[PDB]
């Protein structure tokens, strides 16, 4: 309930980071 | 006491209706709660806190007739395979937390059903059971899953003895209707009452029905001196397989990646359509 | 593959069945700006039913609708069958989430005026769908034939006895006998696995046909 | 593409809009933008949540049925908590059946009782929203009381 | 010279009324099939069956149960019935239907307080079935024990509420 | 750290992320 | 029996869905439509 | 998360996570820009 | 009403669902003169299937799919249930007549060139329908768990044991165990009452949709 | 208006007729002439025939299953008589499985094997008719043999 | 004989495999037919014609060693409730058709399984059984519907006695291979074959293997004189309810009236459509 | 006046009459 | 720039291959569920069952059969296997699997002809199971019947056809 | 098999007669 | 019928009844003409 | 088990249906089509 908050924050951060990375690296290579 | 439940119901402390045999002689009803973790790992020692709330100041009539404190006791029917962890498995913190409380398996091979008590309720408001979850990987008779943990906890003196003779911690009733019209203390706090009416009252309760008047059929002659009671709490515990959670996490991460890729594909198709309309 | 892009071995199917017609019909529909995330609820309800159609399907291969073998079959599914715990737990959870998504879908429909003219028949078919799902769970709650399900049915099946004229007759008709037992289990299993799946399929077909014919409701 | 504005110059579309239909003819295209890319997102989310709940909170087996020993607390599924509560608190069992059956039959009259006004926004339907909020609160209260003894079932322990 | 609305409707009535008669004659078997067959015996032809479905003999109750005990057995209309031991004999002339008259739960016996206490809503019945407390509207039904066993239907007037048997 | 907490968090983040992806993909709410 | 996690999910998703529907209704009520 | 009863906590978490999911969707919409 | 002749409450449905579209769609088709009495055969098959859908339905209320009660439930249907003899005998006879009508339908289709271009997919889905009907018969033959049905299933289930590698796995999959027992009866009941009704419904939907789209075949 | 002639002056109907379709656009109207008045006749005929067969020849319960005693005669339903026969005279069980599985797979190749000519009349496709007659004769012969001892299942008695 | 089937298998002549116990001793298998009506009405007497066919010009060997005619015999297992009609109920035509044939119930209360024989084959190749059908209206344990009727009929002498010994009406074999070379008539038609290996051929069969020849192991020493044989056959009889047929006739007549009305309605609609065209 | 004969004949004539009515209503074979 | 056919096809491949991976991960439990559980007893450790499902007791099995009498009982994988009484003892070294090798019929034993004769088509076996007549392609499977009753899967060389066990 | 022929002949005759009677009667009363 | 072994008899009856159904349909068609 | 009535129905309806189909094919063979 407490370390779960940290895991939630890290999990959201990791998936937001990979979302933005895929978006910008696929728009960069004109794929999307 | 719980050993009287071992003697009255030597098989199981619970009836098929779900009622614990404790309520057979503990006529009152109170609140009892157990903090069992929702999920536990196999071969992991975990605490189950059984709380038996009652007012510490309130005092009950004792076996002789005087007022006194309340002793608490409980029966916890852990799922098949569970058992109170041996002192060696307990960590130092848990060993210090549980204290010197003594637990019994209530029967041979029924170590999952654990009784405790009587314990002084002044300090044992909560009793920490150091339960040890089984290991389905070794024990082929135990499976992972959600199981029911029943609890029956009592804090007052029982009303009925194992032989059926009532105790002094209850309100006494006249057998029928009659004009008994007599009170006589039997050289103690316990007075006796003597149509033909034969009612005996120990030193425990207090009279509310005056002498020299008509008593109806089955009315409360005495005060009800009980201040405790017995309560049940049926809860659930999950014996969880860690491999299931590992694969669940992997599967959900795959789902989230798939959703991200679906949104990216939608963005690409929107980009394509925005140029196909620009004709 | 988006809708149709460069499908050319596809000329065979288009020449025989003219499936470019349904392709263009599907691609001719538009989603208005006022459609928010809450319009996904009804489909989620359908999603849940699809899961209930699958996992329940699987449990028909191992569940035996007999008072002497129902509980044993359910515990055999949980303990012996590979991923039987997963299938049964998914079935129960997706039943609960079907009903929850249904309630949220009704909240969306009412709080967006989606039941108004000309969508009264859609609301009527939806209420019939809700009744079908509620009785679906009612019939399935006692298939395990445990204490909880058996006693829930023994409670809810003797209720019609309050009706003066056709009370006991209705009680006997639902129970398949005078008392809850093997006949009740067989009738409830038939309702759960055969009758009500077809009833809800027909009601879903009517619901979706009306929605497709009339489209989504207007903006708020 | 981005969005298709409603072609009000079309006679058929305007006729449909006057009739309440014809709203699926403007906005974002349904395929593949929503049906092919947004529907699978929700389907995968629902499947993942249901599988996660199944793994982290499996269905318990229980105890075999005994026709001679009714359990201390018997309850239907959560969505039957309100109606079951009605059965508990209405001393007239026929009235209890009538009240339980008036929910599905009472909802079928909603589109016809509220056919007085064309308005769809909740903030343009004061009486309808008052009735809806009162009914939702009452259903939630009955469902919450269904998990209580029949004595304190009307006060939720006050 | 052509069938107008009236003649066409008359011909439709004739044709589809004959079709509806055929359909009713074909659906009567289906409806009669879906109605469970009456095979519970009779009101006086239901013996006292145990949990396993076998009848409990009157002779067995000696040395098998205590004095004054009340034990559940299958009874009239399949519902559980408390067969009463009278302490000296093994049975009585009646058996108390254990199904609660409020909702339908099987009411357990309570020898200490000499009352039938429904565990779901706390309604109380006395040692003979008469309502004492709780939300129960009616009293527990009575199963007329015959062999001293068969739990026939008790149709004699109530010795508890002084009326005709509500169960009949 | 914990594994039960890990699974519970995974399911909770899946719920949150499904809502987030539906909102982002449809460009608003 | 009572399932506490499922009841928590229900009692969390009902009020938030109602509040979100009312908020979306308010946003569409303070603004116009496309046509 | 490895608690004992998740009725009140479950409801509060469900509400908070729904709101957080909407907020994070809008945050990603804001952070995706318009055109590089 | 023939299709729609003189109605006033029909406007309530027509303004909402546009039922006159369905009316004018149905009333726009014509039956060419080359349609004989032999073109009624395929529909007759459907008729028989509907009987199988009906009388089978009824028999799901009393049949217990367990090895200790299947025979007992079948003779309970035949002897104790009202008109149960009629329902079961109708189910058997209509199964046989379904297969016979389907065979005659194949004969008609082959002998009128109803399968040729552009009706290849209709014939393929028809053959799949035929396999589904044969599976109905095979899985229903063992449901009574009499000696003839039990030995027929024990013979047909051990046939895959000739395939070199996957033979044992196939035999186990069809039997649900090593030998024909309770698992086989449960799986076959699920196939007969759940799997195959839905499979044949999907195949019938495809079949009828293709026939409706492409019409009947031309004259000979 | 009893029979409607095909309007060949319609380009869409002409295209459909060239493609093989469009034959549901001429003749007697489907509704209500056929679907409403002729379909129920066949429905009621089938219902009456099947109910009469059920009443006059009721289904038999049989003998309860005995896993330890094989009946002298074991047979599937009538339509499985040929395939069952193929199972019992073919010595190679694999060949029996192949023969039993080649009926559904061989029947799906009929619209593609016979895709060489657009002739629908049997008298304009003699090879197809000979193959079909041989197949019907073989299926009937195998079905008849399935009700014979395995020795006599081939010749059926031989006069 | 049938009573040897009563003695060997006293519970039922048909084993769980459907095979009559008469085949344990009667090894040959020929044709045996039963003509039972397809459907019979309750409480009606009907004839079951058991045909037991074999050519009358073929004479079998007898026990002593001489040849002679055959004797037929049969067992007819009828469904429960059916029994051979008493001489009081069967008609005079059926009385002269059945002759003085004697039927036994094969067991007490098992009157549905009736045995007969040995009867001479010169006049009893066709046996009429005056079966009496039960009435489910009086008997409540008997139901209408289709039931199985089993038959097992025999013509010649049996190979094996109830004591396991072999009769002379079968082919005799060698215990093993050897050189006997000892053929001599044992004062009758039987031989005594004694390298030295003991075997005795009774008077019935005739030796086929030549003396002084090394015979193989388990080879036919004589021919098989078994002219007769045992054959069984199962059919089905419908105990029909006349009320069922009455309501069936009514239902079908209603169906055909509905069909006629449907065609008339189609004719009316055709005239209406012709009017709508010729406006 | 045989009831079994009456039922068999009724079924047979239902078959024949259904064929004849389909032929008559559709006005040819 | 606009994503051309190649880029859109690659992006489709990525998205729907992740979709396919998730779907396969979900379907693996579904496929493994429909596969019957690995609970077919034990290929070498299952005792002998009678038609009533009970264990056949050797003491009951002894002194209940004649010399050289073969009665079949449930054995390996539920297949009926003959437990041969050779005349002196109540057991033998082997158990002949009654399930025929032609179609699957259970061959009865004629002690009159001292042979296993299939009733379905007339397949005939010798006293030990070796094929001598009929269309049965291979010989009847054997087992190990040991007590002092448990029958185990046969692995040693076939003492009848002089070859390795074809059933294995 | 012989009286059944008579029953069938009479039954066909009766139903054909009622068919023709209904047809000509409804033609006579202008219902058709 | 009231006679068993309805295989050959059943086949002949079905053939004859199909032919008679066709023939009687045509007979009623001919007799219905005004 | 063999059902003589059912097999008789099958063997009476198959040849006559085939004969009728061939007769109809011949009748359409010796004349023209609808157009
Ligand atoms: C008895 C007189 C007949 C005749 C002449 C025909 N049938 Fe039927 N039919 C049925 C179904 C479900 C269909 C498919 C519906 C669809 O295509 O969507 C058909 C189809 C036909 C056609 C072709 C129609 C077309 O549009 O191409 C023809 C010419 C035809 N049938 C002739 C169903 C049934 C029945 C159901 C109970 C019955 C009875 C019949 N048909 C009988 C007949
Ligand atoms: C072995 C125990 C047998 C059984 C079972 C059945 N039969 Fe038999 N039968 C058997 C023998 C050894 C003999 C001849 C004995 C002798 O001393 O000759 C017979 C003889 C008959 C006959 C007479 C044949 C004749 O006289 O030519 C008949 C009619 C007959 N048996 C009938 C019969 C029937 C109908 C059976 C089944 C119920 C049956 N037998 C069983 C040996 C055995
Ligand atoms: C299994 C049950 C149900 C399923 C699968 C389902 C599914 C759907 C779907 C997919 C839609 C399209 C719009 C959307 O998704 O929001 C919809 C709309 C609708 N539903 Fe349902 N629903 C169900 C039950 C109900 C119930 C219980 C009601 C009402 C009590 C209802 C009434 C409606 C109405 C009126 C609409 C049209 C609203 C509009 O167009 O704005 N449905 N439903
Ligand atoms: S199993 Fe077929 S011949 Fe023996």
């Amino acid at each position: 309930m407490a370390a779960g908050v940290g895991i939630f924050i890290g999990y959201i951060a990791v998936f937001t980071g990979v979302t933005l990375g895929l978006l910008y690296g696929l728009r960069f290579v004109k794929l999307i | 006491y719980p050993f009287w439940a071992q003697e009255t119901a030597p098989l199981t402390p619970r009836e098929a209706t779900g009622r614990i045999v404790c309520a057979n002689c503990h006529l009152a009803q109170k609140a009892a709660e157990v903090e069992i973790p929702q999920a536990v790992l196999p071969d992991t020692v975990f605490e189950a806190v059984v709380k038996i709330p009652y007012d510490l100041d309130s005092q009950q009539v004792l076996g002789d007739g005087s007022k006194g404190g309340l002793n608490v006791g409980a029966v916890l029917m852990l799922p098949e395979g569970f058992k109170i962890a041996p002192p060696d498995r307990l960590s130092e913190g848990l060993k210090e937390k549980v204290g010197g409380t003594y637990f019994q398996p209530y029967r041979e091979d029924m170590e999952n059903v654990v009784i405790v008590g009587p314990l002084p309720g002044e300090q044992y408001q909560e009793i920490v059971f150091p339960v040890l979850s089984p290991d389905p990987a070794k024990d082929k008779s135990i499976n992972y899953g959600k199981f029911a943990v029943h609890l029956g906890a009592n804090r007052g003196r029982g009303q009925i003895y194992p032989t059926g003779l009532l105790s002094n911690n209850n309100a006494f009733k006249a057998p029928n209707a009659g004009t008994i019209s007599e009170v006589n203390a039997l050289e103690a706090g316990g007075y006796q009452l003597i149509g033909t009416e034969t009612v005996d009252i120990p030193a425990g309760p207090e009279l509310i029905v005056s002498a020299g008047q008509t008593v109806e059929a089955g009315e409360f002659l005495t005060n009800n001196p009980n201040v405790g009671g017995f309560g049940q709490k049926d809860t659930e515990v999950v014996l969880q397989n860690p491999t299931r959670i590992k694969f669940l996490v992997l599967f959900l991460a795959g789902i989230m990646l798939s959703q991200i890729l679906l949104v990216l594909k939608k963005k690409q198709i929107e980009k394509v359509q925005a140029a196909e309309l620009n004709f | 593959s988006k809708e149709v892009t460069e499908s050319k071995v596809f000329q065979w199917f288009n020449d025989r069945l003219e499936v470019q017609a349904i392709s263009d019909d599907i691609a001719s529909k538009y989603v208005p700006p006022h459609v928010n995330i809450f319009y996904c609820l009804g489909g989620l309800t359908l999603t849940c039913f699809l899961i209930q159609f699958a996992t329940g399907f699987a449990m028909t291969f191992y569940y035996k609708p007999t008072v002497t073998e129902a509980f044993a079959s359910v515990q055999y599914i949980m303990n012996e069958v590979n991923f039987g715990w997963l299938i049964r737990s998914i079935h129960r959870w997706s039943a609960s989430m079907m009903v929850l998504m249904m309630i949220l879908h009704v909240f969306r429909v009412y709080l967006t005026g989606g039941f108004k003219k000309p969508r009264e028949l859609t609301w009527v078919v939806g209420v019939m769908l809700a009744v079908t799902t509620v009785t679906f769970g009612v019939t399935g709650y006692s298939l395990p034939w445990d204490q909880v399900g058996y006693w829930a049915v023994k409670i809810v099946s003797g209720v019609p006895a309050a009706i003066p004229v056709v009370g006991d007759q209705l009680v006997t008709l639902m129970r398949g006998s005078e008392s809850v037992g093997q006949a009740t289990l067989t009738r409830f299993y038939s309702l759960h696995t055969f009758v009500l799946p077809w009833a809800i399929a027909v009601l879903l077909l009517l619901h979706f046909l009306m929605i497709r014919k009339q489209g989504i409701s207007g903006p708020l | 593409s981005i969005i298709k504005k409603p072609d009000l110059s079309d006679p058929d579309l305007r006729a449909k809009l006057a009739k309440g239909m014809g709203h699926n003819y403007y906005g974002e295209p349904a395929w593949p933008n929503d049906i092919l890319y947004m529907f699978p997102i929700c389907i995968l989310g629902a499947l993942g949540l249901i599988a996660g709940l199944a793994i982290l909170d499996p269905a318990m087996i229980g105890e075999p049925a005994d026709p001679f020993a009714t359990p201390l607390e018997i309850l239907p599924e959560w969505y039957l908590y309100p109606t079951f509560q009605i059965l508990r608190i209405l001393p007239n069992k026929l009235l209890g059946i009538a009240g339980m059956a008036a929910i599905p039959l009472g909802l079928m009259l909603v589109p016809f009782i509220e056919s007085v006004n064309k308005f769809q926004n909740p903030f343009r339907r004061p009486i309808a929203m008052t009735v809806f909020l009162f009914g939702t609160a009452a259903a939630l209260w009955l469902g919450a009381g269904a998990t209580f003894p029949i004595d304190k079932s009307l006060t939720l322990g006050l | 010279d052509v069938p107008d609305l009236g003649r066409r409707q008359f011909m439709n009535l004739l044709t589809f009324g004959t079709i509806t008669g055929v359909a009713a004659g074909a659906l009567y078997p289906a409806v009669k099939y879906l109605i469970p067959p009456s095979s519970g015996g009779s009101g006086g032809g239901v013996t006292a069956k145990d949990a396993l479905g076998n009848d409990v003999k009157v002779t067995e109750f000696l040395a098998s149960h205590n004095a004054g005990d009340r034990v559940l057995a299958q009874g009239l209309k399949g519902d559980p019935t408390y067969i009463v031991v009278q302490g000296d004999d093994t049975i009585a002339n009646y058996g108390i239907n254990a199904v609660c008259t409020h909702l339908g739960c099987v009411v357990p016996w309570n020898a200490s307080e000499n009352k039938f206490m429904c565990p779901c809503h706390g309604s109380q019945y006395n040692a003979e079935g008469k309502v004492v407390r709780g939300p129960a509207p009616l009293s527990l039904a009575l199963a007329h024990a015959t062999v001293t066993l068969v739990l026939s239907t008790w149709t004699e007037t109530d010795f508890r509420t002084d009326e005709d048997p509500w169960w009949a | 750290m914990d594994i039960l907490t890990l699974g519970w968090v995974s399911v909770l983040v899946l719920f949150t992320w499904s809502i987030s992806m539906v909102v982002w993909g449809r460009n608003g709410f | 029996m009572i399932e506490p996690l499922l009841l928590g999910i229900v009692l969390g998703l009902i009020p938030v869905t109602l509040a979100g529907l009312f908020v979306a209704a308010y946003l569409q009520y303070k603004r116009g439509n496309q046509f | 998360m490895t608690a004992e009863s998740m009725l009140a906590n479950g409801a509060f978490i469900m509400i908070g996570l729904t709101l957080l999911g909407l907020a994070w969707g809008f945050v990603i919409i804001k952070l995706q820009g318009s055109e590089e």
